[PDB]
C-alpha cells in the first residue's frame, strides 16, 4: 500500500537532486571569475621632479 | 643665431609680445605690443630721431611719444604696425628669420577671423615663412599647464574667452566670452 509514495517521493528527490548536483559540480570545479581582483593603485611617490615632455 | 631650424614662437597679446623658439620653456624676449610715435616738433638738426619706434624703442623713448597698441582686445586691426613689430622681434632681437623657420601665432577661439586670416597673410606674404600655424589660447594653456581637462579662463590684457576643454576636446556651447580684461582694470 505504500509502495508508491515512497518511488515517487523519490523519483522527486533524485530529479531535484540531479539538478542540483549539475549546477553544484560546475560552481564548485572552477571558481576563479567568480571571485575578485587586486585593483592597485600608482601614488607616483617616485615623483622626485619634472618629466621630459614640454607639457611637464 | 640659432643652430637647428625649430619653430617659432609669438604670443602677440593686446598688452605685450612674448616670443622665442619652439621647444623652449621661455619666450627668449618679450617686447610690448607697441608702435611709438613723437607728438612733439623737432627742434635741432641733426638729432636722428625716427618716425616711428618700435617694441622696447617705443617705450625706451617714450617721454615724447604717443603709444599705440595695434592690438585691440585681442584683435590686430593695424597690420603694418605688427609688422613692424614682428620684423624687430624677428630679426634684430630674438635673431631668428622666419624664411628658415614655421612660426605658431596665438588667439581666443572667438577672435573675429580678420585677427587669424590677417597674420597668417602677413608671415606668408611679407616673411617668406615656410609654414604657418595660428593657435588657440585655452588649447596652449591647458598644455602649459599639464591639463587635457579643464577651464581656461585667460584673465589676459584683452579679452577674456572662458573657455571649456574636455578630454582634448572642445565644448564651444558652454564658452562664456567676456568684454573685461587686464587693459580695463588698469583704466579703473
Amino acid at each position: 500500500m505504500q509502495a508508491l509514495l515512497g518511488a515517487r517521493a523519490k523519483e522527486s528527490l533524485d530529479l531535484r537532486a540531479h539538478l542540483k548536483q549539475v549546477k553544484k559540480e560546475d560552481t564548485e570545479k572552477e571558481n576563479r571569475e567568480v571571485g575578485d581582483w587586486r585593483k592597485n593603485i600608482d601614488a607616483l611617490s617616485g615623483m622626485e621632479g619634472r618629466k621630459k615632455k614640454f607639457e611637464s | 643665431d640659432e643652430d637647428e631650424t625649430t619653430a617659432l614662437v609669438c604670443d602677440n597679446g593686446s598688452g605685450l609680445v612674448k616670443a622665442g623658439f619652439a621647444g623652449d620653456d621661455a619666450p627668449r624676449a618679450v617686447f610690448p605690443s607697441i608702435v611709438g610715435r613723437p607728438r612733439h616738433q623737432g627742434v635741432m638738426v641733426g638729432m636722428g630721431q625716427k618716425d616711428s619706434y618700435v617694441g622696447d624703442e617705443a617705450q625706451s623713448k617714450r617721454g615724447i611719444l604717443t603709444l599705440k597698441y595695434p592690438i585691440e582686445h585681442g584683435i590686430i586691426t593695424n597690420w603694418d604696425d605688427m609688422e613692424k613689430i614682428w620684423h624687430h622681434t624677428f630679426y634684430n632681437e630674438l635673431r631668428v628669420a622666419p624664411e628658415e623657420h614655421p612660426t605658431l601665432l596665438t588667439e581666443a577661439p572667438l577672435n573675429p577671423k580678420a585677427n587669424r586670416e590677417k597674420m597668417t597673410q602677413i608671415m606668408f606674404e611679407t616673411f617668406n615663412v615656410p609654414a604657418m600655424y595660428v593657435a588657440i589660447q585655452a588649447v596652449l594653456s591647458l598644455y602649459a599647464s599639464g591639463r587635457t581637462t579643464g577651464i581656461v579662463l585667460d584673465s589676459g590684457d584683452g579679452v577674456t574667452h572662458n573657455v571649456p576643454i574636455y578630454e582634448g576636446y572642445a565644448l564651444p556651447h558652454a564658452i562664456m566670452r567676456l568684454d573685461l580684461a587686464g587693459r580695463d582694470l588698469t583704466d579703473y
